[PDB]
Formats: structure tokens, C-alpha cells, sequence
């Protein structure tokens, strides 16, 4: 008879292990958590335009609370701000300007060659940080784009420039004796350090010769 | 009789309550789900941000980016690059498949002066013809359940119209229709396929009027 | 042998259903907690500020999913006016007697003394109790200072009220300089306020503070 009791029990958990396993579907056919990652980089489509007290020739703090403070004073080993946002590595990271990073995404151009849109990347050849001024990145790179004529080809513009901890914005230029003078600014004010929104200018004016929005891979 | 089965006992009730309460708050779920919401943001941040492209004309997104004109959108051929343009996710054939019916209040702040009502279009029919894809020309009802006085009066009338594709919006004008009867324009502009921001227009000018927003009525 | 090593196999499984089902108990209530609609509100309303306001001048927008318009005298009037039911739901003040505000400067050039931070503390809310849209204040604001000479000290005492039309806050000005002191919540937060100081008279932001709520 303690055998019937027991054979109830099997019976009684197995329509509840049943009966739960059938809410396990239907909570995984909602929806995905969202990851951190579009959020992160949602915020800051917004902080681009709610306007800034700080001017230009500065760059706004990384924290809580917003100052303004001017651009050679990052990552430099003095915090020069209230709570020294200056020295954590949510900002000092490097893992942008790392020798053989690659942005890409195809550009328009407006001012120049007409060419009809095609894929241009940047490229970090060799990075230098020297000791005593660490403010910023020296770094040289390659600029390469699609000219379209028949064989698919490519001009390759060779480049040397700075990168900003402040601005968040490397800004690169054309070497010297090189065919077809360009230079790029791309400012990673997006969240993340992965894409951008460059663009291609003519070295004096800053004149904005070619926009391309760039990813990285 | 016999213990360690009678107290198991015990926990198989309490059990079997609990599974109860997830019922009860399973559809607590649904109701404010984040995958619905992000969507909802970045839609709305992707307007103030303002279209680089200029002036209706379909603009991709993503890794790369750069007009195309409206009358290539979902034609059947690669157009942009990466293919946004020829994807589900924007072609999306129906929103206005036969049968939808739209509901919502309409404020009036411009002519036809009257009381706040409310109002809702039904749409009735659609075409695509399968040479020229781009747009889905389309029929529908419009109704006016305001109260005049002394009765609660109908207006109704049949409008015709299409639906872009590249711009995510749907117009109808009055057909055939000697009396005033203003016409309808909405915008999907949300990213989601429920709710809708329209206002009432002169067919002429196209300066506004009568702004109403309307949700999908519940299939089923 | 078999026996007492059946039963023994039945008490198990038990326990690892409602693992199952505790587990997924707790696991649903993520998407159910109360602080993320919260936190993803105040988001909802730093872009909302950011676009130009759909409503009419002194108005306010009630609209959840379907925008209605109402004028701005009949928030927490004490009757439904918006026709949602949703100018109702916020009656409860969220400022208690104890409340202890202290803020971190940002800029400042109305300069009495030109302090690092000040601090803001509630004496008592009181609520005139026929007419409640505007709940009125008695508050100090202590702001401790140091120069060259002197540990001086301050601490005036005011009366503002709060309006549960717009969320803000206002402190009449403590002493007659005429700098009234303008608090704006975002309306889903009440830990933190971006309130900034205004001459009075001339309706021009001087000097910005980022207060925020002690624990």
C-alpha cells in the first residue's frame, strides 16, 4: 500500500515538472534581455546634443558631475579636476590607437574626385607614447579608398598625426610629396571605442571633402 | 501513516500554489517589455539627429550610409550597398494588410471648429502590382462617432490612397466626395508597427491640422 | 534494500522542481523590478526635454500613448481632468521632513562667498489641505566656508514650495540679494536635481549645482 502512496507522488510532480517546463517557453518567447551594449551606445546619441557649457578648445569630465577642462591636462599624471576623472582607465585605455587597428565604412564624396560611393579604410601603422609628455598618442597611418575604373584598384595616401585624449578624436594629415594630398579626422564621441564619424579634408582650410561614418573590424 | 511521504505532501500544495502566482504575473510580462522600448528611443533620437540625406529620399543606415532615391526602395534590386534597402525588416510588406483598423482621438486646433472626438480608419483594400513593386495603392473607411446634440451622429467616407515604403507613410484623400471631408496623412515613424502619429490635412497647401495619434485595434 | 531507497528518490526530485520553479520565480521578476522602469524613465525624459514641448506655453502633457493637452492648474487638482487618468497617479510628495541635499559645484559666478558646495536640508513640507497642487517649505541651506581668514559659516533659512505640475522646486530668495535658487527634477528620479541659482528679477541662470540625496 506504501507503494500506492509512493506511485501518487511520481504521478503528481511529474504533471508539475511538466506544467513548469511548459512556462519555461513561454517566458524565452518573449522578449531578449538588451544587452548593455545599445544602451551604452544609445546615451550617447543623446549627450551629443544636448549642448555643453564647455566651449571649444576644451573637452568636458568623464563622471558624475560636468567641468571644463582644458585639453593638455589628460592623462597626465596630476588630477586636475574635483573627483580626478583624469587618471582612471575609462579614459587612459588605449585599445583604440593599438598598432594595426582598421577603420572602415564607405564614403560619400562631395568636394572631390566624384567618384561614387565606395569602401575607404584608416589604418595605424606604428604608435609612440613618450615618456615624458604623455598627454598624447604620436601615431602614423594609411589612408586607402576605391577608385572606380575597371579592375577594382585603390590610391593609398600615407599619413602621421596625434591622437587626442581629450577631443576622444584622432586627427591625421598627408605626409609630404604624396599624390593627392587628403587628411581624416575621426571623433569617437559615439559610447564605445568602435566606430566613429570621420571625415576626409583638405589639410588647410579643414574644409570637409569626403564624410564616412566608420566601424571597425 | 508513514513519515517523510506526509510531510513531501506538504511542499507539493505550496508547490502547486506558487506555479499559480507565475500565471498571474506571466502577463505583467508583455506589458513593459525593454526589446519594444529601445526601439521606441532610438527611432525618436534617430529624427532630432536629423536625415543626412536631404529631402525625400531613403536614407541607409548602419556601418555605411548614403542616400537613395525613394523609387528604388524595395524594387526587387540591390540598390545601397549592403542591402538595406531590399531587407524584411523595411520592406515589411504589410502594415496595411485588408482588415487593420487604426482608433484614436483627434484634437482639432485648425477649420471645422468642434468639440474633441474620437475617430478611426479601417483599411479595405490593397494592391501591389508585381512589374512596379515600389508602392501599395490602397482603399479605406474613415469614422466620425462625435456627437452633434440631440443624437450621436456618423459621418463616414471612402478614401483612396498608397503607402511608401521608403518613408513609412500612408495618405488618403477623400474620392468623389462633393462635401468637405479633410484628408488623412499618418507617419509609422515609432519603428514599430502599432502606433501611428497623423494629422489631418487641406489637400492643397498640405499645411496641418486636427494632429490625432491611433493605435492598431486588436486583431483577433 | 529497495525499500526506504524508493522513497529516498522521490524527496530528491521534489527539491529539484522547485529549484526549477523558484529559480524561474525570481528570474521573471528582473523584467517585473520596480528600478528599471525607473531608471529607463528618467532616460524617456532627458529626450523629451531635449525635442521643443508639444504643449501650449504654461499647458502640460499628460499623454501616455495618446496625447492630451491640459493646463497646468489642475495637476493633482483632486479630480480627474485628463481624460488617460493620469494626472492623478502622482499626489505623493516625495520630499520628507529629515531630507538632507548636499550638491557639488559646477559653475559660479553670483559669488557671496563663492563656495565649494552647500547643502540643503527640510525643516517641514506642509500641505494646504483644500487647494494641493503647490505643497510649501521651510528649508536651510548651510554652506561652509574657508579663506585666508576665517572658518565662516552660514546657514539662512527660507520657504519655497514644490509644484507637482512641472516638478520643480523654488526657494524664495533667503537673503535680500535676490538669488532664488530653481530645482527641476526629471520627474522619475528624486535622488538627484540639477537645480541652479537665478537672480530673481532677471530670470538669468548664474550658477549651476548637482545636488544629490545623502544615505
Amino acid at each position: 500500500r506504501f507503494q500506492y502512496l509512493v506511485k501518487n507522488q511520481n504521478l503528481h510532480i511529474d504533471y508539475l515538472a511538466k506544467k513548469l517546463h511548459d512556462i519555461e517557453e513561454e517566458y524565452n518567447k518573449l522578449t531578449h534581455d538588451v544587452d548593455k551594449k545599445t544602451i551604452r551606445q544609445l546615451k550617447a546619441r543623446i549627450s551629443n546634443l544636448e549642448e555643453h557649457h564647455c566651449d571649444e578648445h576644451e573637452s568636458e569630465c568623464r563622471g558624475d558631475v560636468p567641468e571644463c577642462i582644458h585639453d593638455l591636462l589628460f592623462c597626465d599624471g596630476e588630477k586636475d579636476c574635483r573627483d580626478g576623472s583624469d587618471e582612471d582607465p575609462e579614459t587612459c585605455s588605449l585599445n583604440i590607437t593599438h598598432v594595426g587597428s582598421s577603420y572602415t565604412g564607405l564614403a560619400t564624396w562631395t568636394s572631390c574626385e566624384d567618384l561614387n560611393p565606395d569602401h575607404a579604410i584608416v589604418t595605424i601603422t606604428a604608435a609612440h607614447r613618450k615618456s615624458f609628455f604623455p598627454n598624447r598618442v604620436w601615431l602614423r597611418a594609411t589612408l586607402s579608398y576605391e577608385l572606380d575604373e575597371h579592375d577594382h584598384t585603390v590610391s593609398t595616401t600615407q599619413l602621421r598625426g596625434f591622437y587626442n585624449f581629450g577631443k576622444r578624436e584622432l586627427l591625421l594629415a598627408p605626409l609630404k610629396g604624396q599624390s593627392e594630398g587628403y587628411g581624416v579626422i575621426c571623433d569617437f564621441n559615439l559610447g564605445d571605442d568602435d566606430h566613429a564619424d570621420c571625415k576626409i579634408v583638405v589639410p588647410s582650410s579643414l574644409f570637409v571633402c569626403a564624410h564616412f561614418n566608420a566601424q571597425r573590424y | 501513516l508513514d513519515p517523510r511521504l506526509g510531510a513531501n505532501a506538504f511542499l507539493i500544495i505550496r508547490l502547486d500554489r506558487i506555479i499559480e502566482k507565475l500565471r498571474t504575473k506571466l502577463d505583467e510580462a508583455e506589458k513593459i517589455d525593454p526589446e519594444h522600448f529601445v526601439s521606441e528611443i532610438d527611432a525618436r533620437v534617430e529624427k532630432i539627429e536629423g536625415t543626412h540625406c536631404e529631402k525625400r529620399t531613403f536614407q541607409c543606415g548602419g556601418n555605411e550610409q548614403e542616400c537613395i532615391s525613394d523609387l528604388l526602395v524595395c524594387d526587387g534590386h540591390k540598390d545601397c550597398h549592403n542591402a538595406h534597402d531590399e531587407d524584411p525588416d523595411v520592406c515589411d510588406t504589410s502594415v496595411v494588410k485588408a482588415g487593420n483598423v487604426f482608433s484614436g482621438t483627434s484634437t482639432w486646433h485648425g477649420c471645422l471648429a468642434r468639440e474633441d472626438h474620437v475617430t478611426r480608419i479601417t483599411i479595405t483594400a490593397s494592391k501591389r502590382r508585381k512589374f512596379f513593386t515600389a508602392r501599395i495603392w490602397l482603399r479605406a473607411l474613415v469614422e466620425s462617432e462625435l456627437e452633434r446634440h440631440g443624437e450621436n451622429v456618423t459621418s463616414s467616407f471612402n478614401a483612396k490612397g498608397y503607402y511608401n515604403f521608403a518613408s513609412r507613410r500612408l495618405i488618403l484623400l477623400p474620392t468623389d466626395d462633393h462635401d468637405d471631408h479633410l484628408a488623412v496623412v499618418c507617419s509609422f515613424n515609432r519603428g514599430d508597427n502599432e502606433r501611428a502619429e497623423c494629422h489631418r490635412v487641406t489637400e492643397a497647401t498640405l499645411h496641418q491640422c486636427a494632429d490625432l495619434f491611433v493605435t492598431l485595434e486588436e486583431h483577433d | 534494500q529497495s525499500h526506504d531507497e524508493i522513497i529516498d528518490k522521490i524527496i530528491e526530485r521534489t527539491n529539484k522542481i522547485t529549484t526549477s520553479i523558484s529559480h524561474v520565480e525570481s528570474l521573471l521578476d528582473d523584467r517585473l523590478d520596480p528600478k528599471r522602469i525607473r531608471k529607463a524613465g528618467s532616460l524617456r525624459h532627458r529626450v523629451e526635454e531635449l525635442e521643443d514641448p508639444s504643449c501650449d506655453e504654461h499647458e502640460h502633457q499628460c499623454g501616455g500613448d495618446d496625447p492630451q493637452c491640459i493646463s497646468k492648474l489642475f495637476v493633482c487638482d483632486g479630480h480627474n481632468d485628463c481624460r488617460n487618468g493620469e494626472d492623478e497617479k502622482d499626489c505623493t510628495l516625495p520630499t520628507k521632513a529629515g531630507d538632507k541635499f548636499i550638491g557639488d559645484v559646477c559653475f559660479d559666478h553670483c559669488t557671496k562667498r563663492r563656495p565649494e558646495h552647500m547643502t540643503l536640508a527640510f525643516e517641514s513640507s506642509s500641505i494646504a489641505a483644500f487647494f494641493t497642487p503647490i505643497a510649501d517649505l521651510h528649508v536651510h541651506i548651510e554652506i561652509e566656508s574657508e579663506t585666508d581668514e576665517d572658518e565662516s559659516e552660514v546657514s539662512m533659512p527660507a520657504d519655497g514650495e514644490y509644484s507637482f505640475a512641472d516638478h520643480r522646486l523654488t526657494i524664495h530668495p533667503p537673503e535680500e540679494d535676490g538669488l532664488g535658487l530653481v530645482g527641476e527634477f526629471d520627474g522619475y528620479n528624486f535622488d538627484r536635481f540639477v537645480g541652479h541659482i537665478v537672480h530673481e528679477l532677471s530670470e538669468e541662470v548664474c550658477a549651476e549645482f548637482i545636488f544629490h540625496r545623502k544615505k
